[PDB]
RNA sequence: UGGUAGUAGCAAAUAUUCAAAUGAGAACUUUGAAGACUGAAGUGGGGAAAGGUUCCACGUCAACAGCAGUUGGACGUGGGUUAGUCGAUCCUAAGAGAUGGGGAAGCUCCGUUUCAAAGGCCUGAUUUUAUGCAGGCCACCAUCGAAAGGGAAUCCGGUUAAGAUUCCGGAACCUGGAUAUGGAUUCUUCACGGUAACGUAACUGAAUGUGGAGACGUCGGCGCGAGCCCUGGGAGGAGUUAUCUUUUCUUCUUAACAGCUUAUCACCCCGGAAUUGGUUUAUCCGGAGAUGGGGUCUUAUGGCUGGAAGAGGCCAGCACCUUUGCUGGCUCCGGUGCGCUUGUGACGGCCCGUGAAAAUCCACAGGAAGGAAUAGUUUUCAUGCCAGGUCGUACUGAUAACCGCAGCAGGUCUCCAAGGUGAACAGCCUCUAGUUGAUAGAAUAAUGUAGAUAAGGGAAGUCGGCAAAAUAGAUCCGUAACUUCGGGAUAAGGAUUGGCUCUAAGGGUCGGGUAGUGAGAGCCUUGGUCAGACGCAGCGUUGUAGACGGCCUUGGUCUUGCUACAAUUAACGAUCAACUUAGAACUGGUACGGACAAGGGGAAUCUGACUGUCUAAUUAAAACAUAGCAUUGCGAUGGUCAGAAAGUGAUG
């Protein structure tokens, strides 16, 4: 079934460490231990190790990314800024 | 110790050849005061400290 | 049972000091010191072990003939086949594509 | 350490001028499940390894014992 | 492997193999005999629907 | 001991035939097999390293040099970046904004690599237990546990 | 040197007894007979550190062994440690430390690749040239530091009073150096085959460059392998026999190295997928090409053979003052596994920890240079030859060999690992192995130390239930307040638990036809043909067997082509090892986790959140730490800090 009502993976910590802290570690372990889409091979095989490193299981690639998610929200805007800035060099 | 360098074993060779009593003929010699060997180092009493 | 001892003069369970227990022709159990296991040579590019190469400790390879250390391709005992295949395809096609880069600038520089 | 299946290779080895000693061993083993028979092993001492020749049918073995060069010192059993 | 050899004997097609495999991965089958009874049940159902 | 991941970019030695390997701090979103272009005329993509006088303002760069040629002083830790907020083409200076919010004028021959630094958001996760802080500070230096001086 | 005082005492580690021998003299020596103990996380076999001769033998009993002594780790005299393969040697780690320089009155301090003009490498010049010179290159940049990390190379059997992975017999391998003999290549001068993955005993290749190995966390389950354990048949030897028992024990073993072969994993080819399919204990894979079919590869492993039965083991006979054997046999065929330990393969979890370096060796790219055939090239192919230096090696590794002044109930790192109960490496009992050593004898008063058990009451004792007692294993039922919703919880509280005879469930391996035919690739057999050979036996003799069989067969000789009948259905039949779970009767002086092992629980308050840490020899706590929160300084010509200085240093 659904074995835990609201802890999920942070139920491995147990009764310790408060409630807001385990909720906060839950929010990032659901991103961290997840399995993401590889942008090149198109396979949902990107997993992480070694914080900031996102190795594809197949395809041999490695994306240096955010520490818990593949590209964090304050970074994926930056390349769009680059998409704004590189167009003014030609037109 | 049980697997040694040479220098320590060389000193053990000297410590073997000194670990003996007096020769029996010295006690007859003229003007003798040496009645025993006052430097007998045993292994249960004195460690030689290499 | 028959309880066995180390044969060398190293009493600790290190990675060099491993033990197999063997029955000897006198009937008795006796230890045998076992060398560390050799690993296969790997491709430097894709990390897969490349085949056709005897897997030996690194100074064993000087005791062996050359056909246990090599396959018969260009980049034989160094890179796996697929990678070699890819670095033919790429190394063909760019040196065709570059010729396109020499045929465009004969015309765009002339029509200016 | 080695085993040789060919007969003419063994005869090539017995004349190799390093081989000074050979020996003939007579084993008593049983075929398929039934019967005792006589196996022979010809062991020549090369200077690196000890080559052997396993002959199960002794009708080749008497011819082969006769076919050894007489300058070779043979330990029989 | 019982589903494997029943498929290799042609007694069961691969569609019912891929159904009963993932059902056997759950509980759904207390033992061998219950699964044989469930094979024959669905096979007689598809035979009556033939 | 470093929050950011590195990147072992290998270049061709221009004066002798060999390959020289160089360890950048990886910006965020550099897949392996990406061509990284160092130099003045290099284009402006995430991972290229350029002089600061060659980029427009608002450009989010990092690993930026203080003086031209000290090989990556400012903005190196994960998530951080400086923002070029103006040029001063007379006596070739550039006015940037450091990660602390200190604005600073440096020389426009200094080099910065485009893009924020990989490993961002590393301290948004709590470090719940003492052993996890132990295994953090066993790879940096001997500065843990901190006894209070009142104690 | 006394009185104390011949008193305190020589009491932890369950434990000794009888006879014989030596001797002046045996509680204590030696042998034998009992009885016990450690009970394989051992009182057993090896070692690292440490000791240094204690190891081993002959002799002796003054001193030492807090009793004894004909015994000894004592005393006296001698003997003993054998290496190309084990280690040191070599390499680097955290680090130490020269040179160049810079300080310092100086002792010396900083720094280690540094503000240094910091050295060698192969080809040509030879026939003054001895090996200098004409170049082409390359630039690292001391040295030390790990007898537990990295690393070139061996094993078995025997052997001594004490040595052995070292000696002896046999069998191997590595490094370095020499040269030959084959084989290979070549007038397509520097090999062919395979669509391919790649294979072949060989099958040029410099400078330079690149890649691999060395090179690597920890946990979890799964697969395979090894050794041990258990078990069946068979071939020996011992024990039991009042009764019974196809009985209980024990021996049946195979190394390094070499050849052939093989298991996951990985890859290639044909092929094309949705009525989605493969597939693991664990859900990952597939048009970036699955399943399917056919291949290639690795070889820790496993198998077969060689080594190698001529070895070792267990027996039997003939003997032998003694020396010393000699003659024979057998040493075989299997099976199981949540078993124990160990090695590994592919996985899977973990991380604001992602878990050494160098030597050394290999490969590829590159093309310098050199080489044909009347033969030049080939020692990363086969064989042969020569050599491997130095130092350590004995023994204990501990309730007597080390340190604690001592022959001190302490302390000191590691490997091996049996049977039963049992979840278990718990405790309890035994096997292989080792001890039987810790002063004894007689009585067994007070008061002690250690263990117990108590009528009735039950904490009334006391600062306080301190100390004991009580619960406790498993199975089934049942489980409250509070809560961060994970817990609380083995909550509380009940019910079973043996022995015996049974019952049911849970698994595997092969067989899916009758008729006419081929090969029954067993060919048996009657007959021979000539390898009918090996070897036995006898006075080449001319007898023996032909291995009782390659080769030729008149066929009664349970695997089947093709189709007939129609083959298909229920899915079966035979047969074999595991234990786990559930229930029923029957039975025992109502017992049964029978010994051992093994939670007391609840209602609350004060306090610190927790796991953790400290006053080693009186304080283990509410103290310290912690995660969490918040503050402050600092943009490196910097913030904090060291230095006596420096052309210094920590964070970096």
């Amino acid at each position: 079934a659904k074995r835990t009502k609201k802890v999920g993976i942070t139920g491995k910590y147990g009764v310790r460490y408060g409630s807001s802290l385990r909720r906060q570690v839950k929010k990032l372990e659901i991103q961290q231990h997840a399995r993401y889409d590889c942008s090149f091979c198109g396979k949902k095989t990107v997993k992480r190790g070694a914080a900031g490193i996102w190795t594809c299981s197949c395809c041999k690639k490695t994306v240096a990314g955010g520490a818990y998610t593949v590209s964090t929200a304050a970074a994926a805007t930056v390349r769009s800024t680059i998409r704004r800035l590189r167009e003014m060099v030609e037109a | 110790a049980a697997q040694k360098s040479f220098r320590i074993k060389q000193k053990m060779a000297k410590a073997k050849k000194q670990n003996r009593p007096l020769p029996q003929w010295i006690r007859l010699r003229t003007n003798n005061t040496i009645r025993y060997n006052a430097k007998r180092r045993n292994w249960r009493r004195t460690k030689m400290n290499i | 049972a028959q309880r066995v001892t180390f044969r060398r003069r190293n009493p600790y369970n290190t990675r060099s000091n491993k033990i197999k227990v063997v029955k000897t022709p006198g009937g008795i159990l006796r230890a045998q010191h076992v060398k560390k296991l050799a690993t296969r040579p790997k491709c430097g590019d894709c990390g897969s072990a490349l085949q056709g190469i005897s897997t030996l400790r690194p100074r064993q390879y000087a005791t062996v003939s050359k056909t246990h250390k090599t396959v018969s391709r260009a980049y034989g005992g160094s890179r796996c086949a697929n990678c070699v295949k890819e670095r033919i395809i790429r190394a063909f096609l760019i040196e065709e594509q570059k010729i396109v880069k020499k045929v465009v600038k004969e015309q765009t520089e002339a029509a200016k | 350490a080695r085993e040789i299946t060919d007969i003419k290779q063994f005869l090539e080895l017995t004349r190799r001028a390093d081989v000074k000693t050979a020996t003939v061993k007579i084993n008593k083993k049983l075929n398929k499940a039934g019967k005792p028979f006589r196996q022979t092993k010809f062991k020549v001492r090369g200077s690196s390894s000890l080559y052997t020749l396993v002959i199960n049918d002794a009708g080749k073995a008497k011819k082969l014992i006769q076919s050894l060069p007489p300058t070779l010192k043979v330990n029989r059993l | 492997r019982l589903l494997a050899k029943y498929r290799d004997a042609g007694k069961i097609d691969k569609h019912l193999y891929h159904v009963l495999y993932k059902e056997s991965k759950g509980n759904a089958f207390k033992h061998k005999r219950a699964l044989v009874e469930h094979i024959i049940q669905a096979k007689a159902d598809a035979q009556r629907e033939k | 001991g470093r929050g950011a991941p590195l990147a072992k970019v290998v270049f061709r030695d221009p004066y002798k035939y060999r390959l020289r390997e160089e360890i950048f701090i990886a910006n965020e979103g550099v897949h392996t097999g990406q061509f990284i272009y160092a130099g003045k005329k290099a284009s402006l993509n995430v991972g290229n390293v350029l002089p600061l006088g060659s980029v427009p303002e608002g450009t989010i760069v990092s690993n930026v040099e203080e003086k031209p040629g000290d090989r990556g002083a400012l903005a190196r830790a994960s998530g951080n970046y400086v923002i070029i907020i103006g040029h001063n083409p007379d006596e070739n200076k550039t006015r940037v904004r450091l990660p602390s919010g200190a604005k600073k004028v440096i020389s426009s021959d200094a080099r910065g690599v485009i893009g924020v630094i990989a490993g961002g958001g590393r301290v948004d996760k709590p470090l719940l237990k003492a052993g996890r802080a132990f295994h953090k500070y066993r790879l940096k230096r001997n500065s843990w546990p901190k006894t209070r001086g009142v104690a």
